[PDB]
């Protein structure tokens, strides 16, 4: 089959600036009619793809001239200049030249804002769950920017990578940051042959951990 | 509109068959050249093409499925049909009904259906255990932040509003994750420390599969 590898897989940007998104297909993607039959589409969170621009270059209905696309055989890019709020979202190139048809990874467009800390907040097992029998010991680190934070689990000084659930949410339309819910779950047996529960939330390139923490012999 | 619109189970177990049609007008798949075919997609995944179908019974599928695969048509409903035999978790996805002509306003996904959630599970249907997230007493500050764990229940989706909806600013509702074969969700909300818990803050849980709906305060430790 045909690759479709499409660079990079994240783009920040500013409002106004220009994004530039590259794909490479493994073979020419010159169909045997002569046409290349490449395609970029535009995918926002709970729709459909849209498609801006077909056979390399030209601009589907509707789609502003800030957008072209240009290449040829098996090297392709798509660039807007001066984006806008409604150009975010994540970008996919195609080729509909060789069986199978294939689709790039995506690129994920999102906007570049000043770094964020997150507020974060960690919350024991309810009575509720631990009289089922269960206990999830829950951390949110919100509102901060970039994406890529790090979270680690301390019980009793010992880290604990087994039992933990991340999910996170789009980036906020008002505020443009990110944020994070963590998950430790374990059986209540274990929860209660331990002391000390600690969620430490690490951005990027710090040095300083956030640290939110509770000891049971005091809850 | 020339649309699209996948109909189909929704929910399906592993080892059964999925069997998916998209039902289209504005356009006839009598005319020469027309095409329709399906794209999935997997849940914070990208697409995978798996077939297509044209006007004169010719159909192209993705080799990868091929011995799962089968599209058909029916030409006097038009109406166009896909079939995946021996199904396992891994088809859970977004299924796409597409339109592509070839020879010359074709040759592109200029039309797409809105999609149908297909999930391949052998989980029985299961109301969520909905738990109050209060904070540690104290930790500590101008704002407190509360929250609500929706957890073991099948299948999506469910529905999470705080106090009724009137609190909807500084919510985070945050994907399920199987854990599984069941979903847990989270919420965060967050208030000043005037607010709560002086306030009572109520957590409101749907789950439609189910029909249940749930409340929960979160009462002060
Ligand atoms: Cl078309």
């Amino acid at each position: 089959d045909v690759l479709m590898t499409q660079t990079p897989l994240s783009l920040p940007v500013s409002l106004g600036d220009q994004a530039s998104i590259s794909c490479r297909s493994s073979q020419s993607i010159v169909h045997s009619n002569g046409n290349t039959y490449l395609e970029w589409y535009l995918q926002k969170p709970g729709q459909s793809p849209k498609l801006l621009i077909y056979k390399v270059s030209n601009r589907f209905s509707g789609v502003p001239d800030r957008f072209s696309g240009s290449g040829s055989g098996t090297d392709f890019t798509l660039k807007i200049s001066r984006v806008e709020a409604e150009d975010l979202g994540v970008y996919y190139c195609f080729q509909g030249s060789h069986v199978p048809l294939t689709f790039g990874a995506g690129t994920k467009l999102e906007i570049k804002r000043a770094d964020a800390a997150p507020t974060v907040s960690i919350f024991p097992p309810s009575s509720e769950q631990l009289t089922s029998g269960g206990a999830s010991v829950v951390c949110f680190l919100n509102n901060f920017y970039p994406k890529d934070i790090n979270v680690k689990w301390k019980i009793d000084g010992s880290e604990r990578q087994n039992g933990v659930l991340n999910s996170w949410t789009d980036q906020d339309s008002k505020d443009s940051t990110y944020s994070m819910s963590s998950t430790l779950t374990l059986t209540k047996d274990e929860y209660e042959r331990h002391n000390s529960y600690t969620c430490e939330a690490t951005h990027k390139t710090s040095t300083s951990p956030i640290v939110k923490s509770f000891n049971r012999n005091e809850c | 509109q020339v649309t699209l619109k996948e109909s189909g189970p929704g929910i399906l177990k592993p080892s059964q068959t999925l069997s998916l049609t998209c039902s289209l007008s504005g356009f006839s798949l009598r005319t020469s050249g027309m095409g329709v075919g399906w794209i999935r997609q997997p849940s914070g995944k990208g697409l995978e093409w798996l077939a297509h179908i044209w006007w004169d019974d010719d159909k192209n599928y993705n080799p990868s499925l091929k011995s799962q695969l089968t599209i058909s048509k029916d030409t006097s409903r038009n109406q166009v049909f896909l079939k995946i035999t021996s199904v396992d978790t891994a088809d859970t996805a977004t299924y796409y009904c597409v339109r592509r002509a070839h020879n010359v306003l074709g040759d592109w996904f200029a039309y797409w259906g809105q999609g149908t959630l297909v999930t391949v599970s052998a989980a029985k249907t299961t109301a969520p255990s909905v738990y109050p997230l209060a904070p540690v007493c104290g930790g500590t500050g101008s704002s407190v932040t509360l929250g609500c764990l929706v957890k073991g229940y099948f299948p999506e989706p469910v529905t999470l509003t705080w106090n009724s909806g009137s609190l909807s600013s500084g919510v985070h509702t945050f994907p399920a994750v199987l854990q599984s074969g069941l979903y847990t969700l989270s919420s965060s909300v967050t208030v000043t420390s005037s607010t709560w818990p002086s306030q009572s803050i109520t957590c409101n849980v749907a789950h439609p599969a189910s029909s249940t709906k749930v409340d929960k305060k979160i009462e002060p430790r």
